[PDB]
């Protein structure tokens, strides 16, 4: 339901902007980035992410903040 | 029956957005249903 969401997607692969391991992951965005609306774009990504998870069971528990949690070894602005 | 008093358009999310070459490749597919789906809409600048 957004005209700038959708267009950030089209450009994204899993290959590139996304790293799995175990249960974990990160999902990192394509470079129109930190210039992000999170009322528009970074919010109604994650709802329609979670609503997602839940039409087949995996209970997805999304906590998007600009740190980034990866096997339980926290870093915030570069510094682990 | 009511064009002229509504007139179905195709939407802004139809189109390729006008930067990336046809050498993008799901870009084509939402050129190629825009082709089918043209003239079932009412607008008349629908050809262009």
């Amino acid at each position: 339901k957004s005209a700038s969401l959708k267009r950030i997607l089209t450009d994204m692969t899993i290959q590139r902007n996304y790293v799995c391991q175990g249960d974990d992951g990160i999902l990192l965005l394509p470079h129109e980035a930190a210039s992000k609306i999170s009322a528009d774009d970074m919010n109604e990504l994650l709802t329609c992410l979670r609503d997602y998870g839940q039409l087949f069971g995996w209970n997805y528990d999304i906590d998007w903040s600009d740190t980034a949690e990866y096997l339980k070894l926290y870093a915030l602005m570069g510094c682990r | 029956a009511y064009n002229g008093l509504v007139t179905t358009v195709l939407s802004e999310d139809a189109f390729p957005d006008s930067s990336q070459s046809i050498t993008h490749l799901p870009s084509m597919w939402k050129c190629l249903f825009l082709t089918l789906a043209g003239p079932m809409t009412s607008d008349p600048h629908s050809p262009v």
